[PDB]
C-alpha cells in the first residue's frame, strides 16, 4: 500500500509499504529516500509512537495514511 | 499524537537552550 | 471559527479565528489571551510545525481543530 509521511518542513514523502512491514522497514525506507538515520527518526501515528518491534497492521495503519516524522539532533 | 510530539520538541528545544546557556557561560568566565 | 490550542501542561485555550488568518494572527490572539510572545510561541498541527507566513486555510485548519502550543525561552 501507499503511505504518506509529513515532516516539520511540510514536505510529504510517499512510501510503498505493507501491513506486515515493521517500523524498522519504514525507517530503512525513509533513510533510503531522505538520508535521515533511523536512530534519529521518530514516527507518530494515531496518537501513539511507532515501535521497531511492531508492524503497520498492529498500529492499524491503512492505505493513504498520514504519519508524522520527527528528526532528532 | 500532537501533544507528545509537542512535549518531545519542547524538551529538545530546552536542551538546545541549555547548550546555548553553556555557550554563554563559556563566553563569560 | 472556533479553534483550540493545547499547551504542554494540558492547558486548553479557545480562540476565535478565521481560515484566512495567518499563524501570526493566531500568535497575536494567544498573546492577547495569555501574554506569551509571538516569537516565544510555536504552533504544531498534525505533526507539522505551522509557518507564520502560511494561513490556517493553507494548513487545512478547520473549525474545532486542536493545535499544539510550545513555549520558547
Amino acid at each position: 500500500m501507499q503511505i504518506f509521511v509529513k515532516t516539520l518542513t511540510g514536505k510529504t514523502i510517499t512510501l510503498e509499504v505493507e501491513p506486515s512491514d515493521t517500523i524498522e522497514n519504514v525507517k530503512a525506507k525513509i533513510q533510503d529516500k531522505e538520508g535521515i538515520p533511523p536512530d534519529q527518526q521518530r514516527l507518530i501515528f494515531a496518537g501513539k509512537q511507532l515501535e521497531d518491534g511492531r508492524t503497520l497492521s498492529d498500529y492499524n495503519i491503512q492505505k493513504e495514511s498520514t504519519l508524522h516524522l520527527v528528526l532528532r539532533l | 499524537s500532537d501533544l507528545m510530539l509537542a512535549q518531545m520538541l519542547q524538551m529538545e528545544y530546552d536542551r538546545e537552550y541549555d547548550a546555548q546557556l553553556r555557550r554563554e557561560e563559556k563566553k563569560f568566565n
